[PDB]
RNA sequence: UACGGUGCUGAAGCAACAAAUGCCCUGCUUCCAGGAAAAGCCUCUAAGCAUCAGGUAACAUCAAAUCGUACCCCAAACCG
RNA sequence: CGAAGGUGUGCUGUGAGGCAUGCUGGAGGUAUCAGAAGUGCGAAUGCUGACAUAAGUAACGAUAAAGCGGGUGAAAAGCCCGCUCGCCGGAAGACCAAGGGUUCCUGUCCAACGUUAAUCGGGGCAGGGUGAGUCGACCCCUAAGGCGAGGCCGAAAGGCGUAGUCGAUGGGAAACAGGUUAAUAUUCCUGUACUUGGUGUUACUGCGAAGGGGGGACGGAGAAGGCUAUGUUGGCCGGGCG
RNA sequence: AGGACCGAACCGACUAAUGUUGAAAAAUUAGCGGAUGACUUGUGGCUGGGGGUGAAAGGCCAAUCAAACCGGGAGAUAGCU
RNA sequence: UAAGGUGAUAUGAACCGUUAUAACCGGCGAUUUCCGAAUGGGGAAACCCAGUGUGUUUCGACACACUAUCAUUAACUGAAUCCAUAGGUUAAUGAGGCGAACCGGGGGAACUGAAACAUCUAAGUACCCCGAGGAAAAGAAAUCAACCGAGAUUCCCCCAGUAGCGGCGAGCGAACGGGGAGCAGCCCAGAGCCUGAAUCAGUGUGUGUGUUAGUGGAAGCGUCUGGAAAGGCGCGCGAUACAGGGUGACAGCCCCGUACACAAAAAUGCACAUGCUGUGAGCUCGAUGAGUAGGGCGGGACACGUGGUAUCCUGUCUGAAUAUGGGGGGACCAUCCUCCAAGGCUAAAUACUCCUGACUGACCGAUAGUGAACCAGUACCGUGAGGGAAAGGCGAAAAGAAC
């Protein structure tokens, strides 16, 4: 897998093209959901149990994660990230500028 | 922990699959009742009686 | 009137049983003639 | 069963024709009898479910090669 | 729920003659 | 002698209604929810060796389980055994 | 007293008659169409076993397992 | 900056047709010339689905029969309660086997089911409920019969059948009374019991069968006697003086 | 005493009416025959298709019988619609 | 391999885990209830009842293992019987049951066609049964041919719808010969003497190859439309990769991939390198398959229906020679030609797909394609054999409508 949990994507495309943000948690499918920004306006119908209030809520749905890029900041572009082995144990890297992150 | 479950006697794997039977049965007779918010005692007890009574069945006759 | 079905599982298992059925010749080509047609439950009992 | 015991004459099917050339099924039939076959190295009796041939070539050998040959092909003579 | 208790209609069992003919 | 691991495995619940409650007061008699395969004697050794209280005599019976129509498609609830086990005169067992 | 209940007390509690297809009856009379089988159970012994075992009159002590026990059952629940 | 498809119009072709466009639709379509066909529907008492028609017509399923008040609710002819009325009473009452399989009881809902309404239900949902030494199966024993090691027979399959082994609707040990649950009770509790086995202790000595024998062990009809269940009458106790 | 008598259970099914797309793919009502026998019925067994069984009607063999039902030969064949 | 998982409707609490004992995947083990050939006895399949031996026992009993039937052989015994014999007691060694089609064998119809029907056809077809294998059968000339010559078997194309068979009707229909696929030949019928060399079968160490997990894997941006660009516009780059599938509208350059290049501790099919155990090639002399070939009768298969009918098989009666002998050469006879039955074994080409993968479709796109795009041989019907359906689509993402 490349696009991993901690690190700040930015997306290329959807209704927010040109934002960004870091990982919370990658799906089974192959839907990440990032932070906070193709958020939805779920609607919250209450519980007497539960502690549940009951309203609009904000929060954050997945997006695809072949639209996702990790945030090279040494350049400040989007770049695909190839692997290699170093060591006998395999990591990632970067294809411009080459480093490891 | 069928590492150090290797590195036991044959008569201690016994007293310790017999007190690990203790533990699920009291888990059994808690998670019954109201008494059981640590759920995944059950899960872990019943795979390490699992792993036990492996072990002496591969001690007991190789 | 008296119809003409009245069951009895007795009668029920000893003629259409599994046992009964495998008894024979061509009662055990009948129950390899439902597993081959693959269903629910080949025989009564 | 119907089977000469010496020389696995097996019944046969044919065709009875008529003389119009109606034809039907039909079963030949081994000529069978149960002789009681006296041996000498058991020296002893022993029956078989012989038919009339085997009747004749125990005649032309002699019982005790035949029942050799019966042993080797393996049944209770 | 959802019982949806619509099955088919299989009603014709047999007839018989049983009418004055003419002949 | 029974097998211990046995004695361990047969008990598998207490029972909680309002019959329970009432067997449990006026009579000593606790109810359990045994395994499947349990026999009357099996039990009672298990009983008196479990819980360590004196026990006189047990009294089985098998729940015949109901047959439920979750969603669309009905289905067979897992049959059991109920056995209600009396305790000796005047002893305690909660 | 939650009107649903619930606890303590509680007298008389006999006699005569009638009487069944049920019991004695797996009996008795009678007829011919001549009216299941084997184990329980009682008893005799051959084998053998030789005062060992066993048997039987007690006496104490332990057990009696598993399964069905809801409900309808001349029907709104079985067969139509 | 809107494809197929759907619905409208206008033009045009000798006809099957074609083109352009407005609306709906929201992602595919395909010129031209060729190629291959599961290639054209109005009829087959054609097949499947849908919707008519008769028509808001017949019918609402025993000619045992209902009426009133009070409760519940948004809503009572049908539910709960009370008061009357009627019907069965060798059944339309009670206990069962066969059979069914949770329909039994409580709480909740009335979408569908109930030949109508429904708060009701044998309907949905959640929970509860069946307690056996003595009842019945399981067990021991066999009937008609079934399978039937060997065997006989049979192109093969297999058919018959002895030892056997199964097979009840029959034979074989033992529990009644009273009380409780919303739901079990000859099972639970109280009282009083009884049966068959092991074990061990005391006394006594011929025990033992795959056998021999007794018994188990047996029809139809009738007739009489003794009784009992059970009822009626009196007494006795308690209540009553309309 | 009896394949005796009158008559309920129980077995039937002789007449009439009602239903006949019914309450019911043979029933209800009012009468009717036998009702200690060649009776009737519970439970289990047996006989298999040119075969069974039949106090005999070509009747009955799962609401079907001058030769059952289910599959296969099989898209039988059809100078016919 | 690994930073995420605790299978699905299916959210939830509870957790485990982030450098490699979380999870996921492959190899090998262990557990493997009950019914089922069921196999300890039984039986209304998923249940009841055992007995023997070994243990432990708080004497209440639990735990373990065993116990079917036949075929074969081994010992023990052991009847009427004298030895003996059957029989019986154990012991091992195997089989049994399932499974689509293909194969060989044992049985074997009728509708139908003949414009009717009986010979015939349908057809040795459907079907029943037995047996074995990944192939099976056949197979090494008592075969052909024609005075030349070929030198197993099987399969394909021709010969040929010819020669024939035929109530001479309906129809059935070769072969000789030639082209191809593939080609492999040996042994017992028995003794001496070389005396272990060719050889195959079975058991193993090493190499290589293939499978069961996998790893790397190129190269793109700015703008207008739009809800969103993979679209239009311009401008670049990869390509032994532009096969494909996704991604909020059509993506070689966003993702998964493919091309290519590698990787397996372990089991492993195979080519073997080759050790071990059985095994003997090799030489000479001899032997040349008897109730058999033929014959009478009755049938059957060859294309061949008794016809002038060769040849092959046998239900029955009969019955030789045996290498100077015999079979055949399409009645039969004489010369000639050729070959040596009555005992075996044998790879390949060929038939098939219940399956396991990859790939393609002038194949179907929910009344189609299997009956079945779905929790289908399910609901349901039938006592039972069996018969047997309907039923896909919100969106991009539940953002599934707070109030
Ligand atoms: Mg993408
Ligand atoms: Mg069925
Ligand atoms: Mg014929
Ligand atoms: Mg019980
Ligand atoms: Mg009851
Ligand atoms: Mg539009
Ligand atoms: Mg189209
Ligand atoms: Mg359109
Ligand atoms: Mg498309
Ligand atoms: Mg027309
Ligand atoms: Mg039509
Ligand atoms: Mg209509
Ligand atoms: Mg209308
Ligand atoms: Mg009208
Ligand atoms: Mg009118
Ligand atoms: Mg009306
Ligand atoms: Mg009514
Ligand atoms: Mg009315
Ligand atoms: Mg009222
Ligand atoms: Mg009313
Ligand atoms: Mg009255
Ligand atoms: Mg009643
Ligand atoms: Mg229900
Ligand atoms: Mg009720
Ligand atoms: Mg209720
Ligand atoms: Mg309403
Ligand atoms: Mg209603
Ligand atoms: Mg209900
Ligand atoms: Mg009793
Ligand atoms: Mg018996
Ligand atoms: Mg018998
Ligand atoms: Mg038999
Ligand atoms: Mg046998
Ligand atoms: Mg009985
Ligand atoms: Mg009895
Ligand atoms: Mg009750
Ligand atoms: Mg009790
Ligand atoms: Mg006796
Ligand atoms: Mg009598
Ligand atoms: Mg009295
Ligand atoms: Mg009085
Ligand atoms: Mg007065
Ligand atoms: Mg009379
Ligand atoms: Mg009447
Ligand atoms: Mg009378
Ligand atoms: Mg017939
Ligand atoms: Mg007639
Ligand atoms: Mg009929
Ligand atoms: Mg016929
Ligand atoms: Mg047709
Ligand atoms: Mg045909
Ligand atoms: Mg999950
Ligand atoms: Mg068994
Ligand atoms: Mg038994
Ligand atoms: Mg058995
Ligand atoms: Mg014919
Ligand atoms: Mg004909
Ligand atoms: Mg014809
Ligand atoms: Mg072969
Ligand atoms: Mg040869
Ligand atoms: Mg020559
Ligand atoms: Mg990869
Ligand atoms: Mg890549
Ligand atoms: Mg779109
Ligand atoms: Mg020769
Ligand atoms: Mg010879
Ligand atoms: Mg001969
Ligand atoms: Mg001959
Ligand atoms: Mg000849
Ligand atoms: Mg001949
Ligand atoms: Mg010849
Ligand atoms: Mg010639
Ligand atoms: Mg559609
Ligand atoms: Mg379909």
């Amino acid at each position: 897998a490349k696009i991993r949990r901690d690190d700040e994507v930015i997306v290329l495309t959807g209704k927010d093209k040109g934002k960004r943000g870091k990982v919370k948690n990658v799906l089974s499918s192959g839907k990440v959901i990032v932070e906070g920004i193709n958020l939805v306006k779920k609607h919250q119908k209450p519980v007497p149990a539960l502690n549940q209030p009951g309203g609009i809520v904000e929060k954050e749905a997945a997006i695809q994660v072949s639209n996702v890029a990790i945030f090279n900041a040494a350049t400040g572009k989007a770049d695909r990230v190839g692997f290699r082995f170093e060591d006998g144990k395999k990591v990632r890297f970067f294809k411009s500028n080459s480093e490891t992150i | 922990k069928a590492k150090e479950l290797r590195e036991k006697s044959v008569e201690e794997l016994n007293t310790e699959l017999l007190n690990l039977l203790r533990e699920q049965f009291n888990l059994r007779m808690q998670a019954a009742s109201g008494q059981l918010q640590q759920s995944h005692l059950l899960k872990q007890v019943r795979r390490d009686v699992a792993r036990v009574k492996t072990l002496l069945n591969e001690k007991a006759g190789a | 009137m008296k119809r003409t079905f009245q069951p009895s599982v007795l009668k029920r298992n000893r003629s259409h049983g599994f046992r009964a059925r495998m008894a024979t010749k061509n009662g055990r080509q009948v129950l390899a003639r439902r597993r081959a047609k693959g269903r629910a439950r080949l025989t009564v009992s | 069963s119907r089977v000469c015991q010496v020389t696995g004459k097996r019944p046969v099917t044919g065709n009875n024709r008529s003389h119009a050339l109606n034809a039907t099924k039909r079963r030949f039939l081994p000529n069978l009898h149960s002789h009681r076959f006296w041996v000498e190295s058991e020296k002893r009796f022993v029956t078989l479910r012989v038919s009339a041939k085997g009747m004749r070539v125990i005649d032309k050998k002699g019982i005790d090669t035949v029942l050799a040959e019966l042993r080797a092909r393996g049944e209770k003579y | 729920a959802a019982a949806a208790a619509a099955a088919a209609a299989a009603a014709a069992a047999a007839a018989a003659a049983a009418a004055a003919a003419a002949a | 002698m029974i097998r211990e691991e046995r004695l361990l495995k047969v008990l598998r619940a207490p029972h909680v209604s309002e019959k329970a409650s009432t067997a449990m007061e006026k009579s000593n008699t606790i109810v359990l929810k045994v395994a499947k395969d349990a026999t009357k004697a099996e039990i009672k050794a298990a009983v008196q060796k479990l819980f360590e209280v004196e026990v006189e005599v047990v009294n089985t019976l098998v729940v015949k389980g109901k047959v439920k129509r979750h969603g669309q498609r009905i289905g067979r609830r897992s049959d059991w055994k109920k056995a209600y086990v009396t305790l000796k005169e005047g002893q305690n067992l909660d």
